[PDB]
């Protein structure tokens, strides 16, 4: 399960609530990573059908 | 020889001991006696703990 | 898996052939260079 | 104890801890 | 396998004289 | 190459010293400089060999159980009060691979010298092997 | 241990390989390395 | 004769305190003669001078 | 007072080397020894001396040397100068010390740690070679062959494209030098690399 | 010829005059550049405004506050999207899985690691999304080698 938050303080408070407020369990947290997007830098080389 | 040099040479090592109190002039001739003879006498005799 | 592993007497040995290395490591004092009698050149390293 | 280097407590080992920097680490149409 | 040295090529390549 | 033996050697040498310290009813480190333990027997010391006075290499533990990472830090071993460099025992022991290579070389050259002494009617002698006197895993000394 | 501050005992000695599994979660294979995670980060934002 | 001469060797080995100045602790000299040659039974060229001469 | 200061520096360096387990720790400890600004040659010289004095060559000292000449450029230049110095003063070392020094420099060369610039001080002529130099070159070149494989060695020598030109190893075409160079490189066991200049004798 | 877009923040550091070099060094190390560095009017502080990619802004605030002895408070706002300098589909790059990528190879590393995390298959069969006749037309074009 991935969680998307605005920043590191946002995720810190979010995970505090997840651990303490709602599901009083112990969780494993991966290192933070950005959410990417894909674009095209040049026109399509050939027609595609 | 390397550990004699590391500790500070023979003079540096003997600085820690009671060699000077013995009044012996120089260290080259001296030697240790392993047993005191009195120890040798009692090495077989039955003794208390 | 690229590493042949075995333990003989008190030693733990790991043999990694040069073919499967694809990595650079310092040839430590504890690394044995295994030569090949056909080509007279080192082919594997044994990590002891 | 710090950046993954060191032992949790110097008690139990004959050492005082005191980790040092390597000072010889090669930092490469 | 051929010996490394002979009577005078060593590793196949002959020993060079002056002549 | 085994980082567990280095720390075990440090610990066990320290407790060997601690036995001597306790038998004197005082384990203060000031009272027992390294000259007490490591000075040779003929000078009145205990003549203890030393192998735990060395720096133990350290690397990040997160990426130590999963990859072989370079030595980025050093953790001190047995501590010597003041500036003392007690020599290592391993530095006076030739590693096994070097000994095996030298063994192969020396036994090959001894075989050729034995052959060239047999081809004539001489008797193979000492002072012919002074260069390779104590070399080879079966030491050359065992021939004479 | 902040390098200018005190050092205490672990307070939590339960880190043995009882799971015996790397969990295929923290593995290097699926992790983008950009900068090392210092302990200052682990102290400033302890829950993340 | 040949046996009691071992007392002299045991008199040189008994110098287990100040035997000699170690090589790393040598400080200069005068009229030194260490710089000489080196015993070399079979050089790298003693093969060609017996693999060609003997072949003739 | 540089006599006593030098002696103290050598004693410190020797003790630091002898109180070390692996080369990484020894380099870390050697860098901590403060030394005169122009006496970087002393550290390398005594590292090579300590390598020579031992009974069998151990990869410890070769690793130390390559780590120093990988740390900076001044160390690399210092080791090149050390090889130059040790080449002409090789006749005064016994066969064992000669072998240890040859292995040290062969391990330095085999890892591209000093560059083969240094071979421009080697000339294979009886007017400036001896038994000691020939044995030195034999040991070095054999060890380089096992380390590299005699496959890469021929490109490394055949294609200098830099100030190393092997004008003494592959002598400039003149006199009876070519015959001696060819026959020596064969007798060593290399053989493969000298066929290129084998044809020169046919040319001249 | 697709690419990868990454989000970039917009920091705002309020540091005294003497703390500027530390901020500049941090930003340069963390793939960020300074748009504007002006004195703050009416205040003894200096205002630094800069961008820094989200992927490289892990603990930027902590480093900044630790190195500046507690001064130089900063706030990070999401600003826009930026194209990763590398080429996402370039099989010629084989990064070592310990070190970070160092420009012109960032995109491939990010793509492969993200695909591994999401459970998607690494192959990325380009031929899966166009028919065989399209592949024949690609051979006709001579650019089928990349795909």
């Amino acid at each position: 399960h991935t969680i998307f938050g605005t920043g590191e303080m946002y995720m810190d408070c979010l995970l505090y609530d997840l651990r303490t407020l709602y599901s009083e369990i112990e969780i494993r947290v991966s290192d933070p990573v950005a959410r990417f997007c894909e674009t095209a830098v040049d026109t399509s080389s050939i027609k595609c059908f | 020889v390397d550990v004699i040099q590391a500790l500070g040479g023979v003079e540096g090592i003997l600085e820690h001991t009671m060699f000077k109190a013995t009044g012996f002039p120089s260290w080259e001739g001296l030697f240790w006696e392993k047993a005191s003879g009195f120890e040798e006498s009692m090495k077989f005799k039955k003794l208390t703990n | 898996n690229p590493n042949l592993l075995f333990s003989m007497t008190g030693f733990e040995v790991r043999i990694l052939p040069k073919i499967r290395q694809n990595e650079e490591f310092s040839l430590k004092d504890g690394v044995w260079n295994l030569t090949d009698n056909r080509t007279k050149q080192r082919t594997a390293q044994a990590f002891i | 104890s710090y950046n993954g280097i060191g032992l949790p407590t110097p008690r139990g080992s004959g050492t005082n801890g005191y980790v040092m920097r390597n000072l010889s680490h090669v930092k490469k149409v | 396998i051929v010996p490394p040295s002979v009577n005078a090529s060593v590793n196949g390549y002959p020993l060079v004289d002056v002549n | 190459s085994t980082p567990e033996l280095l720390d075990l050697l440090v610990k066990c040498e320290s407790k060997i010293q601690t036995r001597v310290k306790i038998s004197l009813n005082s384990k203060m480190p000031s009272r027992f400089p390294p000259a007490v333990f490591y000075s040779p027997k003929e000078l009145g010391g205990l003549g203890m060999l030393s192998m735990g006075h060395v720096l133990i290499p350290q690397s990040d533990l997160r990426w130590s159980k999963q990859t072989d990472t370079g030595i980025t830090h050093f953790r001190s071993g047995m501590t010597t009060n003041g500036e003392h460099l007690i020599p290592n025992l391993y530095r006076y022991i030739q590693p096994w691979e070097s000994e095996f290579i030298d063994s192969q070389r020396v036994w090959a050259e001894y075989a050729m010298k034995r052959q060239e002494a047999l081809q004539q009617n001489r008797r193979l002698t000492l002072e012919d092997l002074e260069d390779s006197w104590d070399r080879g895993i079966p030491r050359i000394n065992t021939l004479f | 241990a902040i390098p200018g501050g005190p050092k205490f005992e672990p307070l939590y000695k339960d880190e043995a390989p009882e799971m015996e599994d790397w969990n295929e979660f923290n593995d290097i294979y699926k992790l983008i390395i950009r900068h090392p995670i210092k302990t200052e980060y682990r102290i400033a934002f302890p829950y993340l | 004769x040949x046996x009691x001469x071992x007392x002299x060797x045991x008199x040189x080995x008994x110098x287990x305190x100040x035997x000699x100045x170690a090589w790393f602790x040598x400080x200069x000299x005068x009229x030194x003669x260490x710089x000489x040659x080196x015993x070399x039974x079979x050089x790298x060229x003693x093969x060609x001078x017996x693999x060609x001469x003997x072949x003739x | 007072q540089t006599n006593a200061s030098l002696v103290n520096l050598r004693k410190s360096i020797y003790l630091t080397i002898m109180s070390s387990v692996d080369f990484e720790e020894c380099c870390h400890k050697l860098l901590k020894i403060d030394l005169p600004e122009g006496q970087e040659i002393e550290l390398c010289n005594m590292v090579i001396e300590c390598n020579s004095q031992e009974r069998t060559y151990a990869k410890f000292y070769g690793l130390i040397g390559e780590r120093f000449c990988k740390l900076s450029r001044t160390w690399r230049s210092t080791y090149e100068q050390c090889f130059k110095n040790y080449y002409e003063t090789i006749h005064r070392y016994e066969t064992n010390r000669l072998r240890n020094i040859a292995l040290f420099f062969a391990n330095l060369l085999s890892t591209d740690s000093i560059g083969w610039e240094v071979y421009d001080c080697v000339r294979l002529t009886e007017d400036d070679t001896t038994a000691s130099s020939r044995i030195f070159l034999k040991i070095m070149f054999q060890e380089i062959v096992e380390a590299l494989g005699l496959k890469s060695l021929v490109e490394r020598l055949h294609d200098p494209n830099l100030v190393p030109y092997l004008h003494g190893l592959f002598p400039v075409d003149e006199a009876r030098n070519v015959r001696f160079s060819i026959n020596y490189f064969t007798s060593i066991g290399l053989g493969a690399l000298t066929e290129e200049m084998r044809e020169y004798l046919l040319t001249m | 010829s697709p690419r990868l877009m990454e989000p970039v923040y917009m920091v705002e550091v309020h540091a005294p005059a003497d703390s500027l070099p530390i901020i500049y060094d941090l930003l340069t190390r963390r793939r960020g550049h300074v748009l504007q560095d002006i004195p703050r009017p009416g205040s003894p502080l200096y205002l630094v405004r800069a961008l820094i990619p989200v992927i490289d802004s892990c603990g930027f605030e902590t480093d900044l506050r630790v190195h500046t002895q507690g001064q130089a408070m900063c706030q990070m706002v999401f600003d826009h999207w930026q194209v990763v300098p590398g080429d996402p589909l370039d099989k010629s790059i084989k990064p070592k899985p310990l070190e970070p990528a160092r420009g012109s190879d960032l995109a491939r590393d990010f793509l492969i690691k993200t695909r591994r995390r999401k459970g998607l298959v690494e192959d990325v069969s380009t031929t899966r999304y166009f028919d065989q006749e399209m592949i024949d037309s690609l051979k006709e074009a001579g650019v089928v080698l990349s795909l």
